[PDB]
């Protein structure tokens, strides 16, 4: 009964993205910056697109490791650039010290940091299928853009570690709207529905229809 | 009987589009529309006058055809139906807005958005069975995030009418059956002329 | 300040809690009223979608019907494979590991108005096998629905629990005037009851 | 009167098993995947099938070091797998991105995680003694299983030290039926009654039974 | 006088087996059944053709012999009666499904499932004394995890009868004697035809 | 905000505490009624089940009566071992430490219902040494038991915290008509009391 | 086995010395 729900039904934290920010080999930038996408991953895009509209509230958890997996202490910056603010350029370029560009100062020894994003589309509600020209552009609508997080570790001049980071969203609160079917065919290109020529049917085959 | 769309009345003339041939090969047609009556009538320049509008649609599909002929049309209203372009990208512009003269179905089976057609029954729909009934009625509300849009740039919804079971009859009968659409606008609004 | 750590301590569980705002006093976007609402996946289950019983396109979604032989015959178990697949109930029942309850299916005869017959349909229980004549049909649960009376009919298979056999049968012959079409079709329809039910969780092997 | 109860006497934490990653040597998995089962240890089985019916809800709590008892601050994933669900190949596994399984990150330098697991089971209650045929089968009923837990290091490649778990179960809101008598016969095989050609005697032998 | 397991009565004719020859020598035997009833009467007809079924029992011992008999008889039923395959595995399935004749003890001492002898007595039980009486009754409600089950898949429960003091008669007195039981179904139920 | 940390800070103490659920929102399978729960431990005690009073299989639970003399002896400590180590109430004073109170024994005669004769049947004290002679058993506490009269007598043995002796003495002869089996036997069922109580917590040495 | 599926008593000696079988309507055959 309250186990299938819209609101029980996309509940647990997920896995959203792996980033890395990789500055000890010839990569020596120290930072990375990843935009917020939901549907960066096949089976929570499917999801996601048994509705037309959603409202809902994000959680995001930083879980932080070098690659051999020890957590010595040592000093990272995740800050949030949201939609329409300048992203940054390098580790010490000025768009870090921003004041409206909400900041988190967590050691890779502590627990994984946590915050929450509030709904932040001009729109009602997020639409995940648009039909029309919003001014290659048709179906895509810019009011859906979460906005970035840059990461970076906070230092002087090149740590030779690389810290991979992996990262949780959790929906809250979520609201769906107008139904809709669940895709048959393989997904191919990020943005787009297009799929392959080559039609897979939906039922598997058997030798006759008398069984 | 009169299907309401998502149990909303549309609230805040009969436009007769040409007739379609429905012959025994046909893959089906989508008219996709605020769109369709953007280019005709009176309700045609004020979509092109005003920068905002707000309306709902009744839209009624009618097929003449004899007892001797035989088959069936599932017929629905998709909100924010998007085209997609099967591989070997995008669609063109005659696709995704076809007029109001529609578009026929390239994969009827997919209905071009890589959904099954199969799961289409849980949009608003009719079924016209040839021999049950020759018509089929759709009152659709006004679904948007916006309160209001644009006519030219979005389109609200599509209507696709897909001919699940192929039309038979013998020698001598008729070989297409006409297929006729109306669309009468409910509730309309305008603003920044 | 008398506080103490138990061995639950400082973990991420996945699972739910309570976390800071990252941007104060935004204030988002105001409500409006949008139609076509759903609050739960077992009323996208209720409504009927077509199933495919013929194994080719649209075309495998209709069973022929030509001029006491076995018309088709499909299992009842949405989970699996085969028919079912393609409805919207066993799309959903792949998200689940577990459910119960009972199911529905209709049927409707496509053919010309001219067009008489008769056809039998039966059902089986899950640990018996499918008859092997329309008389062994018979005796069990079945209906005998007449095309020119009636064009559609309704099969509801009683509880099941996580399987049963629908066997269509020609009784008499399908009887045509002149000069009308001699093969006809049938779409079935499956969908859940009001009873159906979903536990556990699970993620689905279709994509 | 309050000591010598059903709710009591099944009560404290008791080790379930011991495992190990081993990536070190010529076993350089990093992974292990662990059956949840109650009856490891035959002193705990003869408890429990004092009873025929239990129900009951499980806590494990994970206590995990190194060889030598150091423990260093190095991320491990205590990932659970219920009953149905498909079990990690490898490290790499796309397995353990599951949504629906759910995982715990805890460092080896915290307290010791631990988490509830409800009454799993289709049926009303746990049956440790079946009769009859499910579908070797004699007496197997596939309700009980309650699932698994897979235990990884996260890790890019190839971390050189071993792991060592211990896992204590605590049985909690306890409830049994029909009573059963405590076996008298050694256990031979994991599953089956079985028992040795043998038959030793319940009581001890003396020289006669005047005295 | 009655014996009534576990204080319930199994709320939601009469059947004679065969008799046995109980000589000085032999080691008991077990019924284990909803099973014995599947293949004889009508009971047996419903048991194979419905797919559930919920139904209690009640089972009468009876045991014919003189005043210058002696002996004793342990009589039980236990619940989820399990059978071990002693080594030099897995018990066959004469002995795990013994039918309407049933089977004779290989080990009395252990009852075949490990568990002593002597701790029996846990389970519903009654004694038959020569001297003291001839018979012994038991009611068994319904005992299940689930509300329903198969009938030829799984038993519920066994009968159990060991001559815990073996039998002793002078010169001239009938060498075996008879024991026979009755079960009468009470309150069965059945579903999936 | 002002909390601080005591000495009992961040350990497992392998005792009891709560834990947040694995699964939230799953719904478990709800109760039935099932027969037979029981509550306690010492429900289980109050059972009468046979005792092993000989040291040969099935033939240990018996003790033989044969046409002054002690016919068998046994110690009334249910923990220890010997006859008590076959009971029920035996093997539960196994898991634990320590248990006090009141015991209870019970003999059946299976011998012929032709067959007269008369026993006595003595308990003594945790302090004394058995009684050597029927005589100096008869001053204590005993009961004179008659075969033919009654099948069935209850010795109740009196306090003891957690050793006394009973002895069963032949008193006259075991009397029989012509054409009627010579050797009888009994059997002895041991339970614990109403009162009987059970302390502290310990592991079986009998696994 | 076959002759008990039907109508039947069950006569025990030492209980009981005499027995009733009350055949039921016949019109001018069973057998005992």
């Amino acid at each position: 009964v309250n186990e299938a729900s819209v609101e029980h039904f996309y509940s647990r934290a997920g896995l959203v993205g792996v980033v890395e920010v990789k500055d000890s080999g010839t990569s020596l930038d120290g930072y990375t910056v990843w935009p917020i996408d939901v549907m960066g991953f096949v089976q929570q895009r499917r999801k996601l697109e048994l509705s037309t509209y959603m409202r809902f509230d994000a959680e995001f958890t930083f879980v932080s490791n070098l690659s051999n997996s020890t957590t010595p202490g040592m000093l990272l910056q995740y800050m949030y650039v949201p939609p329409g603010a300048p992203k940054p350029d390098g580790r010490k370029s000025y768009q870090w010290q921003t004041a409206t560009n909400p900041s988190v100062f967590a050691k890779l020894s502590d627990p994984p940091p946590q915050v929450s994003v509030p709904f932040m589309s001009p729109a009602t509600a997020y639409q995940w299928f648009y039909d029309g020209y919003p001014t290659l552009q048709y179906g895509q609508c810019p009011n859906n853009m979460m906005g970035h997080f840059a990461i970076r570790t906070v230092s002087e001049s090149t740590t030779g570690k690389n810290v991979h980071v992996r990262v949780y969203m959790r929906i809250k609160h979520v609201r769906a709207w107008v139904p809709r079917p669940l895709r048959s065919q393989a997904y191919m290109v990020k943005n787009y529905p297009t799929y392959s020529q080559t039609i897979t049917n939906t039922a598997t085959d058997r030798a006759s229809i008398t069984t | 009987n009169i299907v309401l769309s998502y149990g909303e009345w549309p609230e805040y003339r009969f436009y007769t589009l040409s007739t379609k041939s429905w012959k025994t090969e046909s893959t089906g047609w989508y008219w996709k529309f605020p769109d369709v009556l953007n280019d005709t009538g009176v309700f045609g320049q004020n979509a092109q006058f005003h920068y905002l509008y707000r309306s709902g649609f009744c839209m009624h599909v009618q097929c003449n055809a004899s007892k001797f002929h035989q088959g069936a049309l599932l017929v629905a209203a998709i909100p924010e139906f998007v085209i997609a372009a099967s591989s070997p990208l995008y669609p063109d512009f005659a696709h995704t807005n076809p007029g109001k003269d529609g578009q026929e179905f390239r994969d009827p089976y997919v209905l071009d958005a890589g959904i099954p057609l199969s799961q289409a029954l849980v949009f608003p729909h009719q079924w016209i069975n040839l021999r049950t009934n020759n018509c089929a009625t759709i009152i659709m509300p006004y679904v948007n995030a916006l309160p209001f849009d644009s006519a030219l740039n979005h389109s609200n919804f599509g209507l696709v009418v897909i001919p699940i079971s192929p039309l038979k009859y013998c020698n001598g009968a008729t070989t297409e059956v006409p297929v006729t659409l109306t669309i009468a606008p409910l509730n309309s609004e305008f603003s920044g002329l | 300040p008398t506080e103490l750590k138990p061995g639950t301590n400082q973990f991420l569980t996945t699972d739910d809690g309570t976390s800071p705002p990252i941007l104060p006093g935004f204030e988002p976007t105001p409500l409006i009223h949008i139609p076509g609402e759903f609050t739960s996946l077992l009323d996208l289950c209720q409504i009927e979608t077509i199933l495919e019983v013929n194994n080719i396109g649209v075309s495998r979604l209709l069973i022929p019907v030509r001029a006491d032989q076995l018309c088709a015959s499909f299992q009842v178990d949405p989970g699996r494979n085969g028919p079912w697949q393609s409805t919207m109930v066993g799309q959903i029942c792949r998200y689940y590991t577990q459910w119960s309850g009972s199911l529905k299916v209709t049927f409707m005869f496509t053919g010309s108005f001219m067009a008489t017959g008769k056809m039998l349909i039966a059902y089986t229980p899950p640990g018996s096998a499918q008859p092997a004549t329309r008389e062994a049909a018979m005796l069990g649960t079945h209906i005998v629905w007449d095309f020119g009376l009636q064009s559609s009919v309704t099969l509801v298979i009683p509880w099941i629990s996580n399987t049963g056999i629908v066997t269509i049968w020609y009784q008499t012959n399908f009887v045509v005037p002149p000069d009308t079409p001699t093969e006809a079709n049938i779409i079935a329809l499956g969908a859940a009851q009001k009873n159906f039910t979903l536990k556990l969780c699970k993620d689905t092997d279709e994509i």
